[PDB]
DNA sequence: GTGCATACCGCCAAGAGAAAAGAAAACCCA
RNA sequence: GAAAAG
DNA sequence: TGGGTTTTCTTTTCTCTTGGCGGTATGCAC
């Protein structure tokens, strides 16, 4: 399991969760707190940090170092990944909900529009790196988890084979996919750092690792787009890049019944228009053009029923 | 073998011959042939096709041309080649010089006319102008006499085939000319190839919307006709132009059927479709089986077969009517064969990617011909036509599957309407007239229908290969049973279809099991919604499955039925109707009886009394004096349930099996209230199952004698059951660890029963992992109410571990002979041969697993169909598999074998035998003779060293070839080292009153 | 004789859709 | 996504 | 020798991944 263990520019990151200096102390849900040195050169910077860990093995050293530290490192057992677990009952130490989390923290729910609340730093999986993308996706459409508590910055370490992948635009026709859509509607990536693989000591071919910052935006839903109808848009996303090489009219002609060449000529893309080659505002303004139409009833074919058949 | 392109143009010469698109074939011929590269595939069978086609019009111009181009191509010709000239010289009525020329170039060619008449598949008609070419020749040749039908003569099946002794063959209490008329509506429902049946489904009132509902839907769908008519001519002219420039197409194909029938398919497909839809592929396997289906019955009617198959049947009715005598009793099959057997034409189905494409086309063709309008609802507004059916990719991890859904308005519109009708295949629908008897893997169950002997979900699979190579009198006795299970005749039990009908057309009531309709669907806070609409998705579905049910059922509320029967590849028997049968739910059971009754007797109402304590699910553990004495107990009760089912107190809702109860209790009331209890005639059929019948096996095979005490192989006053001694094993556990305070105990407490249990203990004797027995235990602690539904997980796992924990050091034979089972299974399947065995009535078993799936993708207008070639291009077998299905297949040959044995030798007896998997329903009259003549096949099929026998024919086959010999040593070491028997009496089973109950 | 167009096939990909909440064991692969 | 039979 | 993958078997209701690009063989234009 990948673990940050060097002192190399720990104090850059630190300065780099600083922020404004006019800021009140932050909190920091640095995830799998491991060796602790990062947690360490995090507390160095004053701010409050709470440590989110899955490895409760070598747990003692995370509470020892925070009575040492005054109760500033207000340390609980949990996995980032596995807030809010899935379809399961009895909450077990490694997997608990976000709200147990937050009332433990007495930090609460702000309202969208409002201002950052909190700051969590952490690793993706080595391999799964796709999948935590998903859930951290399907958690800022749906406003549910963490992201319940409002417009709450995440920034993490990426792989470098999926980085592009997500930073992808119109253009690079061989990775450029329906993650990135989904992402860089609402997410603002800044690239903070581009490590090679010799500092990051996994604990017991090089990989570059990126800091990406995901940033929640605020002019993400609007009256179309809904935390309701986001399976819809991922649907649309997905069709459309099944057949990469297909043009729109041929993806929407077996997506909606409504006359695909009048929704592209309202938003301004040509009939032509092939779906590697169409900006990542466009398939969304693309799902607002087709939501808004108010003459016709049914709108979409979408529905649960397609998961299966 | 061949490839596959060799094999789509076999199939355009053989579809040409059927069509009579003779020169059609004869230009593909031409053209392959005048150019190099691509005749490198034209094969013998190629030449041969048109060879006799050419023959049966009797055209020497063109036969002579193919003769020329067969001996151009530097391929010898075969004997079906001189038959066709035969054929062809005879039918012309053309001097004796010829012939004698060439009869004489066939004797120089030196291979045998007999051999050209005999083993060689030619039609009756063939065969007949061939010997009239012949005669010209040789006046005094003859065929051979046709020989004896000949007698299976193997041990087992040596009591019958026998012709000393008294038999009391069974006969159908209906006359010889009310059969002959079943057997026209059967005929006439099979021609028609479809049923129309009245929904149970209370009609909605006929408003205006309604009726202007009905109107768009009839003038959409008459839109649709014309359309699909237009675009079928359109499609058969371009496949026509494209086979005239050289290639080869599907022309033939569709113009085997005609056009207004293949519309009529595609519109009939068009009306079954789910609002979510169904896959692409399945789509084409389903058109492209019904045109198959089609094409057999419309080539039989056209051929002449279907009076031939009327004369023949109204012939065979004599045996099996009550007004009817035959000079001497046989069965039906010995009856069929002993008159004029009419010829079967075995039709070779078509390869799997020509039906692939076959059905590609048609789907692709009925998405692109119909068109709708622009919204159904409220369709007043400007229309563009949009498809009725929309190509829609369904998404599962990383895999992409194409789904037809039909479009939401069509959807709407649909329940708008109110169908008051529901559309059935003819082989979905019970036999009105009794089954043809099985007399080959071909002939079988329906009159026209084709019907596979063994049922495989792979299109072109090897188990027909084993059924036709065996020798012919080896698949007697299966094919024997099969038409006895067939020959049942079925009556629908009138009440319990009036209460579950006033059950389902008001609220249903889901306690016992009617499903309750989705308009009564209840109604963080964002996720509510989405589960209500799952919720009312899966009573959308389960009421959808209750709604073809019950149609089927009251389709056939007065008339008598039969259940023709099939098989798996490991000899397990199935009804051939899918929605109304005695294998169902509860409900389908309880509207089931026989259709001929037997009077009661001395001792026939106790079996009633026993079978509804049986049915109660109470007294269980109980002897039967135990039962019929709770019976007199509860006497009130169930003439209280029986005369008011819904109004009274309501004791029968509270049995395991509700309806099933109920209507043993109308049963026994109707009994006992009678004047003489022996005189009341029963048609309720009175079950015998058995306890842990694969461990029965396992002990009988094992001759183990602690085992074969705990699944009563051993007589003894009480009954004995191995899942409540392992469900007291586990409470106690958990007892210990609710004295220590672990939580999942203080949950669970006095949740363990036999049912959550039953199936993992039952399980484990086979190759199970511990994941089996997590799901296993976790759907029954699922369907609990009282059980808190948090903690399912974690009691799933606790119990498993103690389930795991309990059978430790328990039923030693039986792991010794599934581990034997297995390692020989591994190390079969670790060669490239997959397992085959015969079991002891000599049916050849092997098993359809292999580790390619082929792609095999297929372009097209849509997409590319992704099926995996099932035909032996699969080549790698699946060891896992192999290990994880052959101890439960060859335990389930074996009880196919004792519940074939039993119903063969309870036919003598005079008794009407039906068979639920290891329950064997017979009349309450006949249970003590059931029982005896089950305990009796028993005990000779136990008699023969079946591990033995099958060690020697596993050596014998598969460690005998001399090449694997070095590499199958080990295995020589693993077939004959299987377990000792032991000391075990096995004759007790003949006094186990508890074997069987 | 040489280069270009066309058909067929292997492969590894991601929206491997989440559920990576969760168990751990044998069989196969790199 | 579900349900039923052994 | 360490990690990916599936997990007892049928039967049925309502039931198979698709696509895209490169690598190679073969026929055709010059
Ligand atoms: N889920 C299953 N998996 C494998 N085989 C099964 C399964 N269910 C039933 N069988 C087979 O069917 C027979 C058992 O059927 P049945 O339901 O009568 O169980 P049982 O063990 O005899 O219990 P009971 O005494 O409660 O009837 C055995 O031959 C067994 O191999
Ligand atoms: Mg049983």
């Amino acid at each position: 399991k990948r673990y940050v263990t060097d002192r190399r520019l720990a104090e850059t990151l630190a300065q780099i969760y600083l922020g404004k200096p006019s800021r009140p102390p932050h909190l920091l849900l640095e995830c799998n707190p491991g060796p602790g040195i990062l947690t360490q050169a995090l507390l160095e910077a004053g701010a409050k940090v709470v440590a989110l860990e899955s490895d409760k093995t070598f747990i003692p050293h995370l509470e020892s170092l925070g009575k040492n530290l005054d109760g500033k490192l207000r340390v609980i057992h949990c996995d980032f990944f596995k807030l809010d677990p899935r379809s399961g009952g009895v909450i077990k130490p490694p997997a608990m909900s976000s709200r147990g989390l937050f009332k433990n923290l007495g930090i609460e729910a702000v309202p969208w529009t409002a201002d950052i609340p909190l700051k969590v730093v952490g690793m993706f999986p080595s391999r799964g790196e796709k999948r935590a993308l998903w859930k951290l996706a399907y958690d800022l459409y749906s406003c549910t988890s963490i992201y319940k508590f409002g417009r709450i910055e995440v920034n993490m370490f990426i792989g470098e084979k999926e980085f592009q992948k997500l930073m992808a635009d119109p253009g690079n026709p061989d990775l450029y996919h329906v993650l990135s859509v989904i992402w860089q509607l609402a997410c603002e990536i800044k690239v903070l750092h581009m490590e090679p693989w010799s500092s990051f000591d996994i604990y017991t071919l090089q990989q570059k690792l990126y800091l990406i910052q995901m940033i929640p935006r605020q002019n993400l839903f609007t009256k179309n787009l809904t935390p309701m109808n986001y399976n819809i848009f991922f649907h649309l996303l997905k069709h459309c890049f099944g057949r990469r090489s297909a043009t729109v009219i041929d993806h929407l002609r077996s997506l909606t019944p409504l006359d695909a060449r009048d929704i592209l000529m309202q938003i301004g893309k040509q009939e032509d228009e092939k779906v590697v080659n169409m900006h990542p505002q466009d398939f969304k303004t693309l799902f607002e053009t087709i939501e808004r139409s108010k003459d016709c009833a049914y709108k979409w074919l979408y529905d649960e029923t397609l998961e299966d058949r | 073998q061949l490839s596959g392109q060799q094999q789509r143009l076999l199939a355009f010469f053989k579809c040409c011959l059927l069509t009579d698109q003779l020169p059609l074939a004869h230009h593909l011929l031409v053209v392959h042939h005048g150019q190099r590269q691509k005749r490198k595939l034209l094969t013998l069978d190629m030449y041969n096709a048109v060879m006799l086609g050419w023959a049966r019009q009797g055209a020497f111009k063109e036969l002579v041309y193919v003769l020329f181009m067969v001996k151009d191509a530097g391929l010898t010709p075969d004997l079906l080649s001189y038959a066709a000239a035969l054929q062809c010289m005879g039918r012309q009525d053309q001097d004796a010089g010829t012939i004698e020329r060439c009869l004489e170039q066939m004797s120089q060619e030196g291979l045998k006319l007999q051999a050209l008449f005999t083993a060689v598949l030619l039609s009756e008609e063939d065969r007949a102008t061939v010997l009239k070419a012949v005669h010209k020749v040789k006046p005094t040749f003859s065929l051979p006499p046709q020989l004896p039908p000949p007698v299976n003569t193997s041990k087992l099946l040596r009591d019958v085939y026998a012709k000393d002794g008294r038999v009391s063959y069974p006969k159908l209490h209906l006359p010889l000319k009310t059969l002959q008329c079943l057997f026209e509506k059967q005929l006439h429902m099979e021609l028609a190839s479809r049923v129309c049946v009245v929904s149970v489904e209370k009609p909605t009132l006929p408003s205006k919307e309604v009726k202007h509902a009905r109107k768009t839907l009839k003038t959409l769908r008459d839109q649709w006709e014309k359309a699909l008519c237009r675009a079928l001519r359109e499609t058969k002219n371009r496949l026509e132009r494209e086979v005239y420039e050289g290639r080869f197409s599907l022309y033939p194909f569709l113009c085997l059927l005609d056009e207004r029938e293949v519309v009529r398919m595609l519109l009939q497909v068009l009306q079954a479709l789910p609002a979510q839809g169904e896959s692409f592929t399945t789509l084409a396997r389903e058109l492209s089986a019904r045109t198959f289906s089609r094409h057999v019955v419309q080539r039989q009617r056209v051929s002449g077969q279907v009076q031939a198959l009327q004369n023949h049947y109204r012939k065979y009715l004599c045996l099996l009517a009550s007004d009817a005598e035959v000079p001497e009793p046989c069965l039906p099959r010995q009856y069929w064969e002993e008159l004029g057997a009419p010829e079967a034409l075995r039709e070779q189905p078509w390869p799997l990617p020509v039906q692939m494409e076959l059905g590609k086309l048609l789907a692709e063709m009925l998405v692109q011909a119909t068109q709708m309008p622009c919204s159904l609802d409220k369709p007043h507004r400007s229309s563009r036509l949009v498809p009725v059916l929309y190509h829609v990719y369904s998404f599962r991890n990383v895999q992409q599957i194409g789904i037809l859904k039909p479009h939401p308005a069509y959807v709407q519109l649909l329940e708008k309407a109110a169908e008051p009708t529901l559309t059935f295949e003819a082989v979905d629908v019970p036999m009105l007239c009794p089954p043809l008897p099985w007399t080959s893997p071909h002939s079988g169950a329906f009159l026209l229908s084709p019907t596979k002997l063994m049922r495989t979900v792979e299109g072109a699979t090897q188990h027909q290969e084993l059924l036709e190579t065996c020798p012919p009198t080896a698949l007697h006795g299966a094919l024997d049973a099969l038409t006895q299970l067939g020959n049942c005749a079925w009556r629908v039990n009138g009440r319990v279809l009036d209460l579950v009908l006033q059950l389902f057309q008001a609220k249903g009531c889901p306690q016992l099991g009617v499903p309750a309709p989705p308009s009564e669907a209840p109604q963080e806070l964002r996720r509510e919604l989405a589960h209500c609409q799952k919720v009312a998705r899966e009573m959308h579905s389960l009421r959808a499955e209750a709604l073809y049910r019950l149609s089927l059922a009251q389709h056939l509320r007065d008339r008598v039925f039969w259940l023709p029967h099939n098989m798996d590849f490991r000899g397990r028997t199935y009804p051939c109707p899918p929605h109304f049968n005695h294998l169902g739910s509860d409900v389908a059971r309880a509207l089931l009886e026989f259709a001929q009754g037997r009077p009661l007797g001395p001792h026939g109402l106790d079996w009633l009394k026993i079978h509804l304590v049986n049915l109660t699910g109470l007294k269980k553990r109980e002897p039967l004096r135990k039962r019929l004495a709770f019976a007199e107990e509860v006497m009130d009760d169930i003439l209280d349930s029986a005369d008011q089912p819904l109004t009274g107190r309501k004791w029968w809702m509270g049995a395991e099996e509700p309806w099933q109860t109920l209507a043993c209790c109308m049963e026994v009331a109707n009994a006992v209230r009678a004047s003489d209890p022996a005189a009341y005639v029963s048609h309720l059929p009175v079950h015998q199952d058995g306890s842990c019948n694969g461990l029965q096996h396992y002990a009988a095979l094992g001759r183990d004698s602690v085992g074969a005490a705990s699944v009563n192989l051993e007589p003894s006053d009480v009954p004995q059951d191995v899942y409540s001694g392992v469900a007291a094993q586990v409470e106690v556990f958990r007892r210990q660890d609710a004295q220590r305070g672990m939580r999942v105990a203080q949950v669970l407490e006095g949740f363990i029963t036999r049912k959550v249990v039953k199936q993992t203990v039952m399980t484990v004797v086979y190759g199970v992992t511990r994941y089996g027995g997590r799901l296993q235990i976790e759907k029954r602690l699922r369907e609990l109410s009282d059980f808190p539904q948090e903690f399912v997980w974690e009691a799933s796992h606790y119990l498993v571990r103690q389930v795991f924990k309990s059978l430790q050091e328990m039923f030693s034979g039986t792991r010794a002979i599934q581990h034997w089972l297995t390692e020989s299974a591994r190390l079969i399947s670790h060669m490239g041969s997959v397992v085959e065995w015969v079991t002891p009535l000599g049916v050849p078993v092997i098993q359809p697993y292999r580790l390619d799936s082929k792609v095999k993708q297929i372009g097209g207008g849509i997409q590319s169909i992704t099926y995996t070639h099932n035909g032996d291009i699969s080549r790698k077998p699946n060891t896992r598999k192999q290990k994880n299905g052959f101890p439960p297949n060859f335990i389930h040959s074996l009880d196919s074998s004792h519940m074939m044995l039993t119903a063969l030798h309870c036919y003598r007896k005079g008794l009407t035998f039906v068979s639920v998997h290891d329950c064997y329903w017979t009349h309450a009259a006949d249970v003590s003779v059931m029982n005896q003549v089950c305990r009796e096949q028993f005990v000779r099929l136990h008699s023969e060293p079946i591990l033995q026998d099958l060690s020697r024919f596993l050596v014998k086959r598969f460690c005998s070839e001399p090449q694997k010999i070095l590499e199958a040593s080990q295995l020589k070491e693993t077939l004959q080292a299987v377990p000792k028997p032991g000391a075990f009496d096995l004759e007790q089973v003949k006094r186990s009153t508890y074997f069987f109950s």
